[PDB]
């Protein structure tokens, strides 16, 4: 119709016991 | 006597452990899976969220 | 003779405008009870008994060692010195090329000389700072203090730090103002 | 706070008893 | 305060267990006996008779 | 739901093929 469509297409992982996972590794 | 409960209470009492899908049996989690569309027992069980 | 294992005492945090002092058992512990039946109470009679295991070694791995609970004045070695990397700046002007220059050279706010310096004199020292417990040691050195079977013995031996009244230096204990 | 709220859903038909 | 019930909280209200000299701290008994001549404490705690 | 754009499926009709003759 009128364009939108963006990145996050579904849940973000997190253990849900807590609100996180990492940054990624390095 | 009996005095105290202390810190790892915090854990026991569910406001910091595993979700109530992991203390509990997991008899009772497949029960719990296939009971829900005419009996709850979902709202009985505490979720940690830390 | 019983008294289990008590309450932990927990060191007061205290402003600022002072040396640390002073303690008290727990409020995150004391509980509704005549509710629950045998079965429960070893559970929770064991729950707080790791908790003094985990408090009896959070005082071997973080707490430095001392003869005094609150010795009121931590030396230098015993607290942490925030001290940063040394500080280095450039010298941007030649000193001797400019009063050989401005006797017929006028100047504006590099061309006329190769040379640059620099000047550290390691700045970032200061002669130790030695007062009360240290920055971020509060919580390492005050991690709470079981007393197992308290109030035993003679005082000499009692632990009167604990006390947010008293003077260490004068082991005596003053009426407040 | 006001809000708090973690109680909710989590969810011969039977493994062993 | 721990959870006590049954014989547990008879034996930290003092209604059962041992005597106010073996539960009180040998430092508050021995206090409690050098000032009882002119400055009671005994009468502020209690004895289980079973 | 809260949207207002349709989803492209991002592939044709039929995955399946058959051959010349």
């Amino acid at each position: 119709d009128i364009n939108f469509s963006s990145l996050a297409p579904r849940h973000g992982t997190r253990p849900f016991m807590g609100t996180w996972s990492d940054i990624g590794t390095s | 006597m009996a005095t105290p409960s202390m810190l790892p209470q915090w854990a026991y009492m569910h406001i910091a452990g595993q979700d109530a899908s992991e203390y509990l049996s997991p008899g009772l989690v497949q029960f719990a899976r296939a009971t829900d569309t005419y009996f709850s027992l979902g709202n009985k069980f505490r979720n940690p969220t830390v | 003779m019983s008294k289990e294992i008590p309450t932990p005492y927990m060191w007061s945090y205290q402003p600022q405008m002072g040396l640390a002092a002073g303690a008290a058992q727990d409020y995150s512990t004391r509980m509704n009870w005549l509710s629950a039946g045998p079965a429960m109470i070893s559970r929770v009679n064991d729950i707080r008994a790791h908790r003094n295991q985990i408090l009896l070694e959070q005082s071997a791995l973080t707490a430095t060692p001392r003869n005094h609970l609150n010795p009121r004045n931590w030396p230098a070695a015993l607290v942490y010195q925030e001290i940063p990397q040394p500080t280095t700046v450039l010298l941007p002007r030649d000193a001797q090329a400019e009063v050989q220059l401005t006797n017929s050279g006028v100047q504006l706010a590099s061309s006329f000389t190769p040379r640059q310096a620099v000047l550290t004199l390691e700045s970032s020292s200061s002669q130790p700072r030695s007062g009360g417990i240290g920055t971020l040691q509060f919580v390492e050195e005050f991690t709470p203090s079981v007393y197992f079977n308290p109030f035993s013995g003679s005082p000499g031996h009692y632990p009167d730090e604990f006390i947010p009244n008293f003077d260490a230096i004068s082991e005596s204990v003053d009426g407040y103002d």
